[PDB]
């Protein structure tokens, strides 16, 4: 199927606590698989994943470098960020980045991204043409104006169309047995009565992997999108994921509802009943 | 791999 | 222009009495993303909690997992106590095996 890989950045203020933290981790679709963090004890770019632990040590040094550099120059752009709004020196901030490549099942670019967000609110992306920006405010337009006059978005579109696609190619194929695997979702419904004339049904997926998946209920074969509670999408902790879609019935009607699921993992899409 | 200063 | 977290708990695996399993706290959807975040058994504090990578989502939020090894019992209460600051008190969820 189609796959990306994303890196996540962030950087934290904590005024009378120290400087700024940074933190990266690294995902090829729902796998994390390397970690950096300016609070560990020695700060070094980590693998978790199995199939990223192959990379020597050159590949080591260098996402290691580029993240004690990236440590600086986050502490910079927060320093900037708090003179753009014209906030006080008390107050903590945050600022986030993510960007990467979504490629096809042929390995092909299908987009890039490159997005950053300050106090969790858009601030700037890259367009998807890779070649413009998208600044939120007047703040941005700040940034907008010295990425423009440095041409970095020509640096994004090179990394975004060579390395980033090179490089997910290459996890995908030394973790071909994971990455590419799809696990669909075990499946059951519940009945939990909730007074003598109405019970809960619930639909249950669990197991799953990527994390993308469709529950939904019908009755008489009309989908129940209001009357149907979906808790998140969750982690079992083992890179699989649960979910479940819920309805609440009249007391004997139970054979009226159907539960659906759709997912990459799944032959053929399920329809369940109680 | 990551992409190899610019802050904002 | 804060974000207070969504709170689920529950088993890697499907509860069964007397089989080990591992407990999860789910935390997500909030910002900025300092948390605090405690798995209970009969109202006190596991020592042995380990936690995902902090990790956040296209809207920006934040999420992690915390979680610990278990032995569900018909009698045993768990839950998880999550403290941030869009909380004014800590938020207790309590294990339900049918959620």
């Amino acid at each position: 199927g189609s796959h990306s890989m994303r890196y996540f950045h962030t950087a934290m203020s904590r005024p009378g606590r120290g400087e700024p933290r940074f933190i990266t981790v690294g995902y090829v679709d729902d796998t994390l698989f390397v970690r950096f963090d300016s609070d560990a004890t020695s700060p070094r770019k980590e693998p978790r994943a199995p199939w990223i632990e192959q990379e020597g040590p050159e590949y080591w040094d260098r996402e290691t470098q580029i993240s004690k550099t990236n440590t600086q120059t986050y502490r910079e752009s927060l320093r900037n960020l708090r003179g753009y709004y014209n906030q006080s020196e008390a107050g903590s901030h945050t600022l986030q980045r993510m960007y990467g490549c979504d490629v096809g099942p042929d390995g092909r670019l299908l987009r890039g991204h490159n997005q950053y967000a300050y106090d969790g609110k858009d601030y700037i992306a890259l367009n998807e043409d890779l070649r413009s920006w998208t600044a939120a405010d007047t703040a941005a337009q700040i940034t907008q104006r010295k990425w423009e006059a440095a041409r970095v978005a020509e640096q994004d579109r090179a990394y975004l169309e060579g390395t980033c696609v090179e490089w997910l190619r290459r996890y995908l194929e030394n973790g071909k047995d994971t990455l590419e695997r799809a696990d669909p979702p075990k499946t059951h419904v519940t009945h939990h009565p909730i007074s003598d004339h109405e019970a809960t049904l619930r639909c249950w997926a669990l197991g799953f992997y990527p994390a993308e998946i469709t529950l939904t209920w019908q009755r008489d074969g009309e989908d129940q999108t209001q009357d149907t509670e979906l808790v998140e999408t969750r982690p079992a902790g083992d890179r699989t994921f649960q979910k479940w879609a819920a309805v609440v019935v009249p007391s004997g009607e139970e054979q009226r509802y159907t539960c659906h699921v759709q997912h990459e993992g799944l032959p053929k899409p399920l329809t369940l009943r109680w | 791999a990551e992409m190899y200063p610019s802050p904002l | 222009i804060q974000r207070t977290p969504k709170i689920q708990v529950y088993s890697r695996h499907p509860a069964e009495n007397g089989k080990s399993n591992f407990l999860n706290c789910y935390v997500s959807g909030f910002h900025p993303s300092d948390i605090e975040v405690d798995l209970l058994k009969n109202g006190e504090r596991i020592e042995k909690v380990e936690h995902s990578d902090l990790s956040f989502s296209k809207d920006w939020s934040f999420y992690l997992l915390y979680y610990t090894e278990f032995t569900p019992t018909e009698k045993d209460e768990y839950a998880c106590r999550v403290n941030h600051v869009t909380l004014s008190q800590p938020k207790i969820v309590k294990w339900d095996r049918d959620m």
